[PDB]
């Protein structure tokens, strides 16, 4: 498979200050015309996983200006400069190469 | 580590009628092959992995099986026809058979 | 109006198989994809697979092919699952989405709890 | 109803089994030094970018690495393609010559033994008259003792003239994309688990393969690709022993190797427009090449495939590890090529174990010839320009290749021995992936209805 | 055509070293692999070892090692390509060693594997004192 | 992502389901079937032959009775001594890999077929414009 | 490009006419005027911007009449 | 033995008799028209000189109303100051080696006018169309 490998799973963050979870794939993501699908989920215990970033760097409409997505061929960033209470709970990948697509393990954001 | 084992073994038969070998491995999902050699002179294959006979080799000699067991039936034999006969797996061999001029 | 209305809770005893229902709404189903994606504690999201209704055009993982079927009634305009074999990982709670061509995922479901019990 | 008709679809997606030739394509960074740099700059297109990789459902081919074809032609179009890139260059013709040699400057042992040869001779000059004598080093595997004084000579100079490589051009691995042309496609096995050889559950169509680098190594093949999750050992039989066990496993084991000598080249006019590189000073301490694994990870690396092994042998089975029981030279240790310099290591030092069922590192030392005879050719050697300064590299072992002494009588332990033997189990450890198929449309179907009038 | 020739049989003192050259000839040599059988009387045949003559990668058998050793020797011209010398040098006599030796080549067959053999050198007898 | 449905569409996507996803893909195969210093030899000879290969298929639609239709009907009937089968069995349980070993037993009986019945066709057509 | 002509209705007429309406959106002009004043080489860039909308909506075309086609014949 | 009729449908063996081998014999000539270190660069051109001179006679049929028939008819009356012979002579009696000289004078005029009667008939055909 094109399983995803999360790093870091738990980081206990303190408000304010910034973010970095990272991904790196088994191979390349890149699409078939040069536009890779990736993307960054949100998830609080009780509510449905939810997107915040869907491409390298283009993001949801509704989603503020303090996440960001970068990276190339394998490992891919994210990058959260001030965090909150929002943030908190489990981020995962995504791809959108090709079928099958794999989800990560579970990137926890605590206190 | 892998047994073979023929049958009859030393074997009783006249010129003329017909015959078959059997020999038995003690694994199995494998495929044999047998040897023909006569008094005293050079070996030699004449059937190789089941059913493919080699070059040179007249059409009376038939083998088949399966799992752990090998069949070859020799029709229409001749007083020279006759010699002793092997089959082998990978590297390992049996005994082998004979077939007493009677 | 843009809606998942899923099933509901569902405490299955082991061996059973389970027909789950995502009504969908919003637009009709012609037009995009449906989608289905599991919950486990063990791995984080999970997957089925995903359906075309016009047609019934379908894909599963290696995980998963063989085991549960997606149907599409186009005319009562409902989404289904096929289950079977139930074990004690796939007690999950079941997002049902929907994927545009060329797009991302526009809405997202309740989650029906299936515990295998 | 049952007046049933017949139509002739054209476009029907359906194939069968065949072979063709293929078409290389090369990627952009390759070309970004241009002017022969490395072989196949010119021979192969370049790329178009990411290839169409999509998917297909409810299908299952079976499929095979060992009777597999596109790899019986690229040990073709390897050699082929190696062989262009020494017709352009120097022979040496005039330099099988009679040598005068003598002991290296060192502080030289009675038992053991010094390893370079420095060696004066005569030779020509640009002009025809005129000659010149002029000195080189060399290594011990090269001039053999013609037969007071001690004076040698080459050892290729009784089979073959011998081929000088250009020194501008060079040896290093790129990537290479093999592409189907028109009329054809290539399937990619998907699967996970998938020893290589019987079906495929999910298979996925491709334009072109992926990165494919050609290396040249017999034991430990290196810059692999990885395995998935596990760690996978391959074979066609393995009761039977006379075939290989390609072992391809995850974590790679990084290895640095070395020659700490410092060189220095001398160019000797042979003639018109001829340059002989030899080997000038060498300046510091005489030391020996050597390369360097790591002890922990390597006893962790086997002690995966250990356990992948016992899968075929039953659990309670001894596996042992042994040298290699011998032969010519680059079949015993194992080869690679090193920033264009080859190396011949010796490898006892890992393959020193038994298993039972149930901060430091490794060091191991090499040897340099300078002219090979690679594919074993009747008419061919290789002289290797000799390269400046320190030299190391760093690189990722990541397959083995294997093989199991194949004894009678009553054993438990099941030795295993490394081996290289033919260059082309290196090539199907890339390969095992694809199948090329032949699209054959217009089929034909019954229907109901009829072409009036 | 494949023609396989060996050398004569030798009366050898116990606990000396014998060699056996197989020459081979009518076919590329550089192709297929030299197997070598035993025919000891009452036994059977036994295996002995093979060996690769493209670069000498040999193997034996188990109970067996430590004793035999391979070499070959190729042809280095253009013009006559095929002819081929095996070596078989065997250490470490008894005289239970006194047997038939037999060299032995792959059948010429692309479906026919590595072991069943087609042709076979005349066999030569090593007699121990 | 991209989706489930883009590989409906793409390049031999059909060939896993049954003929009502190939119903609708037969222009993508056959658009894929034509476009594509000793290699270029090498590759020259076999770009020659694959429009060989093309024109041979071309030329065997015109003698039958399509000549660029790309979905033929014509005017055989289907003889069931070789199906022995349901109508949509053959529409809806099988694949076209699935169809091609239950007609691979026996071929060119229908190719021999198909080009008598279009030469009678012609010969009828002929004799009905010539009384015209 | 007698391949992209077969895929279409043309098969070899070499004037051929077909079934989409013209949308009125890319023109934007009268009729004789394009029939008396522009050139080809004046024609080739005004409908440069925009390419294999045409030809996929041609494709579109046939791909549905064959269908409709074979369904007329179907019930014959 | 293999009998006589088998070489009535082999490769040219029509072209002895008169036109009534022509008229059943016509697949077998336009069949084998088509399917066929320094050699291959000859055969190659060989090859595709076989190829272009096939497709310019399927373009020079194309500008025609003749599409792929092989069997065509077209709309220009034939000139009886050309042959000058009764009809079933030229269909009894003749082969078509003995007709090729009789219309070997000329050429080109009659592929001349066939080029125009087509060019015609497809401006009458959009005008037909046109007001439909
Ligand atoms: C397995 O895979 C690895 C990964 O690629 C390979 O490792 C690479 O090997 C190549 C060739 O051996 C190395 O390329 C060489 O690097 C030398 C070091 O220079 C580097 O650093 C300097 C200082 O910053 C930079 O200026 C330079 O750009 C490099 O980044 C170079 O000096 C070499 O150039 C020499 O050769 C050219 C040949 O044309 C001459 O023209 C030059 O004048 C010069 O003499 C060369 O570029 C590469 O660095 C290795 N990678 C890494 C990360 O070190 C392994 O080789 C491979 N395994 C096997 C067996 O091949
Ligand atoms: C070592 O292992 C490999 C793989 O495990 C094994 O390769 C396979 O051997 C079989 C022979 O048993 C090859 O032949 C095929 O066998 C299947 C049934 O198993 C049949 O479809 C075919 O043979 C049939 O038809 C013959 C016609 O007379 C019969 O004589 C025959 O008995 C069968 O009925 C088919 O040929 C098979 O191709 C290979 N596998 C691959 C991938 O090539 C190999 O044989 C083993 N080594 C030894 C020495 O046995
Ligand atoms: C390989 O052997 C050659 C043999 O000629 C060596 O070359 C010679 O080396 C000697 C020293 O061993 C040089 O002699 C010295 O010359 C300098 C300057 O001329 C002088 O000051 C010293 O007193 C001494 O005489 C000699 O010049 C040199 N000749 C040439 C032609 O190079 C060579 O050094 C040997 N190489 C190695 C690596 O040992
Ligand atoms: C695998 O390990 C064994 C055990 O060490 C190696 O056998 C040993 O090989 C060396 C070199 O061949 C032998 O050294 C001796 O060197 C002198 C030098 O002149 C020579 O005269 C002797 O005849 C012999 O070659 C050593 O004796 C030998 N060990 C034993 C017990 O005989 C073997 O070489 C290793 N395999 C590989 C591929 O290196
Ligand atoms: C030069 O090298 C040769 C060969 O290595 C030396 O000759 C013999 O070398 C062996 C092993 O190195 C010694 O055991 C012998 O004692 C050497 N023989 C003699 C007569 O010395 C030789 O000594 C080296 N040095 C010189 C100055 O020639
Ligand atoms: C290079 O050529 C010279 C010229 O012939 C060689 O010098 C002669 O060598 C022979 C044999 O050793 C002697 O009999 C002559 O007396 C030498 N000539 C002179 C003038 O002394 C020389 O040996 C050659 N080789 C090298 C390495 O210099
Ligand atoms: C590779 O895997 C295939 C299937 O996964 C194996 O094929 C079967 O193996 C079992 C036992 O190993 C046999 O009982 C079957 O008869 C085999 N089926 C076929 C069609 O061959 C195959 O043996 C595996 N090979 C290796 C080397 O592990
Ligand atoms: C190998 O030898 C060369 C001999 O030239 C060394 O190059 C010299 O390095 C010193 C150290 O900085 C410089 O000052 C000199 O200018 C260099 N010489 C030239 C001609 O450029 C080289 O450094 C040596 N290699 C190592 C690893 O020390
Ligand atoms: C092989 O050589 C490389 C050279 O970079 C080693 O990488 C570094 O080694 C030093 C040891 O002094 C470590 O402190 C560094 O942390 C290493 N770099 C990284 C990025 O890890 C590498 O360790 C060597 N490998 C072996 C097995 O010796
Ligand atoms: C590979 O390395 C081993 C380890 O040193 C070498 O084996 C030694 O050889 C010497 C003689 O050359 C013996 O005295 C030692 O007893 C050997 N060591 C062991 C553990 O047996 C071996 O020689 C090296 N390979 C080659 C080709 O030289
Ligand atoms: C050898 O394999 C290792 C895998 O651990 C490679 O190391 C990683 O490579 C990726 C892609 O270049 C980098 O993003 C990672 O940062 C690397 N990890 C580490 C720890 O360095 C490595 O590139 C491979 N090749 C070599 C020559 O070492
Ligand atoms: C070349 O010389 C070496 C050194 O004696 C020898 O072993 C080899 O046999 C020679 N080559 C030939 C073809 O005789």
């Amino acid at each position: 498979g094109v399983l995803m490998t999360q790093s870091p799973l738990s980081l206990p963050v303190r408000l304010g200050d910034q973010a970095s979870i990272s991904c790196r794939s088994s191979q390349s993501i890149v699409y078939s015309n040069g536009n890779t699908y990736l993307e960054w989920y949100l998830q609080r215990p009780g509510q449905s996983p939810k997107l915040l970033i869907y491409k390298v760097s283009n993001r949801f409409s509704g989603v503020p200006d303090r996440v960001s997505g970068s990276g190339s061929g394998t490992d891919f960033t994210l990058k959260i400069s001030r965090v909150e209470a929002e943030d908190l709970g489990v981020y995962y990948c995504f791809q959108g190469s090709h079928v099958p697509y794999t989800f990560g393990g579970g990137t926890k954001l605590e206190i | 580590e892998i047994v073979l084992t023929q049958s009859p073994g030393i074997l009783s038969l006249s010129p003329g009628e017909t015959a078959t070998l059997f020999c038995k491995a003690s694994q199995g999902g494998n495929a044999m092959t047998w040897y023909q050699k006569r008094r005293g002179q050079v070996p030699r294959l004449l059937i190789y992995d089941t059913s493919r006979r080699a070059s040179g080799v007249p059409d009376r000699f038939v083998g088949s099986g399966s799992g752990t067991d090998f069949f070859l039936t020799i029709n229409k034999l001749d007083r020279e026809d006759f010699a002793v006969y092997y089959c082998q797996q990978f590297e390992f061999f049996g005994l082998g058979s004979e077939l007493e001029v009677h | 109006q843009v809606q998942l209305q899923q099933s509901g809770a569902e405490l299955v005893r082991p061996g059973a198989s389970v027909t789950l229902s995502c009504k969908a709404s919003g637009y009709t189903f012609t037009d995009y994809e449906m989608h289905w994606v599991k919950q486990t504690p063990v791995h984080g999201l999970e997957w089925i697979g995903a359906i075309v209704p016009e047609t019934g055009f379908t894909a599963y993982t290696q995980k998963f092919k063989g085991k549960a079927m997606l149907t599409a009634d186009k005319s009562s305009s409902t989404a289904y699952m096929e289950l079977r074999s139930l074990t004690s990982e796939d007690s999950a709670v079941y997002f049902c989405s929907r994927l545009r061509l060329y797009w991302y995922f526009d809405v997202w479901g309740t989650g029906t709890t299936v515990t295998v019990s | 109803a049952e007046n049933l008709w017949v139509t002739v679809y054209y476009g029907v997606p359906v194939w069968k089994d065949a072979e063709t030739t293929l078409f290389c394509a090369s990627d952009a960074k390759a070309y970004e030094t241009e002017k022969h740099n490395v072989w196949a700059t010119h021979a192969c297109v370049p790329t178009d970018p990411n290839p169409q990789e999509i998917h297909l459902e409810n299908v299952t081919e079976e499929f095979n690495m060992w009777k597999n074809n596109m790899v019986e032609q690229m040990h073709t179009d390897i050699i082929s393609l190696w062989d262009q890139s020494l017709k352009p260059c120097v022979k040496l013709t005039p330099l099988c010559v009679t040598l005068q040699c003598t002991n290296v400057t060192n502080n030289i042992t009675d038992d053991m033994r010094g390893e370079l040869k420095n060696c004066s001779f005569n030779m020509t000059t640009e002009l025809r008259d005129k000659k010149q004598k002029v000195y080189s080093l060399f290594y011990r595997l090269d001039v053999v003792q013609i037969n007071s004084n001690k004076e040698y000579r080459l050892i290729n100079c009784n089979t073959s003239a011998c081929t000088q490589a250009c020194p501008k051009v060079s040896f290093e691995p790129i990537p290479i994309h093999y592409c189907a042309p028109a009329g054809f496609a290539i399937l990619k096995c998907k699967d996970k688990k998938f020893n290589g050889t019987g079906p495929c559950p999910s298979v996925s169509t491709v334009q072109c393969t992926h990165g494919i680098k050609p290396v040249v190594s017999t034991q430990l093949l290196l810059n692999g690709s990885l395995a998935e999750e596990e760690v996978m050992i391959r074979s066609e039989n393995i009761t039977n022993n006379a075939k290989n066990i390609l072992v391809q496993f995850n974590t790679p084991v990084q290895i640095n190797c070395t020659r700490p000598n410092n060189n220095t080249r001398k160019s000797i006019r042979i003639g018109p427009g001829q340059a002989f590189y030899a080997t000038g000073d060498i300046i510091g301490d005489i030391r020996q090449a050597h390369c360097n694994v790591s002890k922990a990870t390597w006893n962790e690396t086997l002690g995966k495939v250990v356990k992948q092994l016992r899968k075929h042998f039953g659990n309670n089975t001894i596996i042992r590890f042994a040298n290699s029981s011998g032969g010519d030279l680059e079949v015993t240790t194992h080869s690679f090529n090193c920033g264009g310099e080859f190396f011949y290591c010796n490898t006892s030092g890992l393959f020193n174990s038994t298993w039972i069922s149930n901060n430091d590192s490794i060091t191991l030392p090499c040897r340099i010839k300078q002219i090979i005879n690679m594919w074993q050719r009747i008419g061919q050697c290789m002289y290797a320009p000799p390269i400046q300064g320190v030299i190391r590299c760093v690189s990722n072992i990541t397959g083995l290749i294997l093989t199991r002494d194949g004894g009678s009588t009553n054993s438990t332990t099941e030795t295993f021995r490394p081996g290289g033997g033919d260059m082309r189990d290196n090539w199907r450890s890339e390969l095992y992936k694809y199948k090329v198929v032949k699209i054959e449309p217009l089929g034909v179907a019954p229907t109901r209805c009829k072409r009036r009038v | 055509q494949v023609q396989l020739v060996q050398s004569g049989a030798v009366i050898k003192t116990p606990g000396s070293s014998v060699k056996i050259s197989c020459r081979a000839s009518g076919y590329n040599f550089r192709d297929y692999s030299i197997h070598w059988v035993r025919l000891i009387p009452d036994k059977g045949f036994e295996w002995i070892g093979w060996i690769k003559p493209l670069w000498g990668a040999v193997s034996y058998a188990r109970q067996l090692q430590g004793r035999v050793s391979m070499t070959r020797q190729l042809s280095q011209d253009p013009d006559d390509p095929d002819w081929g010398v095996a070596y078989m040098e065997f250490s470490g006599l008894t005289p239970a060693d006194t047997a038939e030796y037999f060299c032995v080549r792959r059948g010429s067959c692309d479906y026919c594997g590595d072991f069943p053999w087609q042709y076979w050198c005349q066999g030569t007898v090593v007699v121990v004192s | 992502a991209v989706g489930i449905g883009a590989v409906f569409l793409g390049f031999l996507g059909a060939a896993g389901s049954t003929m009502g996803a190939a119903s609708m893909t037969l222009t993508v195969q056959a658009r894929n079937l034509l476009s594509g210093t000793v290699w270029g030899i090498k590759q020259l000879q076999a770009r020659v032959l694959a429009v060989e290969r093309y024109l041979r298929d071309q030329q065997l639609l015109g003698i039958w009775g399509c000549s660029g239709k790309l979905i033929c009907c014509t005017n055989v009937p289907w003889n069931s001594s070789w199906s022995n089968r349901n109508l949509s069995e053959i529409w809806d349980n099988m694949t076209w890999l699935q169809w091609d070993k239950e007609i691979s037993n026996y071929t060119q009986i229908i190719y021999g077929l198909l080009e008598e019945s279009q030469n009678q066709q012609e010969k009828n057509e002929q004799d009905l414009l010539a009384l015209d």
